[PDB]
């Protein structure tokens, strides 16, 4: 449903996990 | 997971553990994609060559887990299966083509801080994200190496770049099809890592920078061992089989 993909302890609480930058930096 | 690290609490709330009832043993990874639909590799439930033919009653699906072993009260939820659906054109005789199955829980599961679905890709997300050099993330409780690390205490996580189809095809003698992609560092690249035994069926996920959501691009299917130089992990291409997923959900939901 409409909520998929956003993590209650991460996105919804505007926090970032330790290695998710690695991911974003690879799109560049 | 080889050369990864411990996952954070609720870092992967769509993570599902398939657990055999007897013996009381981890079977495979899986993911939650709705309140009643779990997605896995077909080879986790059906592989006649190893006398594997699990039915509804033989397993349970444990959601919201962190520890590999501990029952985690008021955090994990265990549900019973109503029905398994194996892709009808899944090819166990040859190359695990269309390595994908869906499981439908008996009753809906309660979302919480530890339990929450991942998104499936649409055309555009797929078209944007599935590109060599771009990294996805793999999670599971499988082995820390192929052969004093053995089995991890808690969910392991690793980030691996998608790999150009010709390099995937050159790395193995197995026929690799369009319903599959491969991922992993090249021997040159200085970094390493991979899934391993016990991680099959788990999700290969990517975070969209457009909308900050996580999408499951892949299912851990197979590799030639784990983290071997010159070898890559192979994943079922979730997009290419989305029609089947939609089809089954839309008919049995
Ligand atoms: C033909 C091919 C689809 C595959 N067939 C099968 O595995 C049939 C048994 S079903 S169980 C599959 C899962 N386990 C394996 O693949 C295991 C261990 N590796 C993994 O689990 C994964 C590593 C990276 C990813 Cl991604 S998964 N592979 C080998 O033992 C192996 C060790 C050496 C060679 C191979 C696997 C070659 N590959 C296979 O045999
Ligand atoms: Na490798």
């Amino acid at each position: 449903e409409a909520d998929c993909g956003l993590r209650p302890l991460f996105e919804k609480k505007s926090l970032e996990d330790k290695t998710e930058r690695e991911l974003l930096e690879s799109y560049i | 997971i080889v050369e990864g690290s411990d996952a954070e609490i609720g870092m992967s709330p769509w993570q599902v553990m398939l657990f055999r009832k007897s013996p009381q043993e981890l079977l495979c990874g899986a993911s939650l994609i709705s309140d009643r639909w779990v997605l896995t590799a077909a080879h986790c439930l059906l592989y006649p060559p190893w006398d594997k033919n699990f039915t509804e009653n033989d397993l349970l699906v444990r959601i919201g887990k962190h520890s590999r072993t501990r029952y985690e009260r008021n955090i994990e939820k265990i549900s019973m299966l109503e029905k398994i659906y194996i892709h009808p054109r899944y090819n166990w005789r040859e190359n695990l083509d269309r390595d994908i199955a869906l499981m439908k829980l008996k009753k809906p599961v309660a979302f919480s801080d530890y339990i929450h679905p991942v998104c499936l890709p649409d055309r555009e997300t797929a078209a944007s994200l599935l590109q060599a050099g771009y990294k996805g993330r793999v999670t599971g409780w499988g082995n820390l190496k192929e052969t004093g690390k053995g089995q991890p205490s808690v969910l392991q996580v690793v980030n691996l770049p998608i790999v150009e189809r010709p390099v995937c095809k050159d790395s193995t003698r197995i026929r690799i099809t369009d319903n599959m992609f491969c991922a992993g560092y090249k021997p040159d690249e200085g970094k390493r890592g991979d899934a391993c035994e016990g991680d099959s069926g788990g999700p290969f996920v990517m975070k969209s920078p457009f909308n900050n959501r996580w999408y499951q691009m892949g299912i851990v299917s197979w590799g030639e061992g784990c983290d071997r130089d010159g070898k890559y992990g192979f994943y079922t291409h979730v997009f290419r089989l989305k029609k089947w997923i939609q089809k089954v959900i839309d008919q049995f939901g």
